[PDB]
């Protein structure tokens, strides 16, 4: 039940964002914006 | 790849310093600019080939032309 609830906080809080392709700690691996300058 | 795109024209949207192209890097001003002096001075030196045949001359000298 907590997993539920926890996964269920997910959905809705991360889902539809646009700004959370994946974790904020791990962004360091993403590639970079070629748009930044 | 998508949601990376969108974030990307998200952030660039948010932030003050984005590119206002995403036509990346450009490099080619500089072949522009020689090609355009090049046909420039070629027009300027495929003129004087043709306007400097120069059959002869006429020039008055004291004691013989006047």
């Amino acid at each position: 039940g907590k997993i539920h609830g926890a996964v269920w906080r997910m959905k809705h809080l991360f889902a539809t964002n646009f700004k959370m392709v994946g974790h904020p700690r791990y962004a360091y691996a993403l590639p970079k914006n070629p748009l930044l300058q | 790849k998508l949601k990376l795109d969108a974030y990307h024209l998200l952030e660039a949207s948010q932030s003050e310093t984005a590119a206002k192209s995403a036509l990346s890097d450009l490099n080619w001003f500089s072949d522009l600019a020689d090609i355009y002096s090049g046909q420039q001075t070629m027009a300027e030196m495929d003129v004087a080939l043709k306007a400097q045949g120069e059959q002869k001359l006429s020039y008055p000298i004291q004691g013989k032309n006047i």
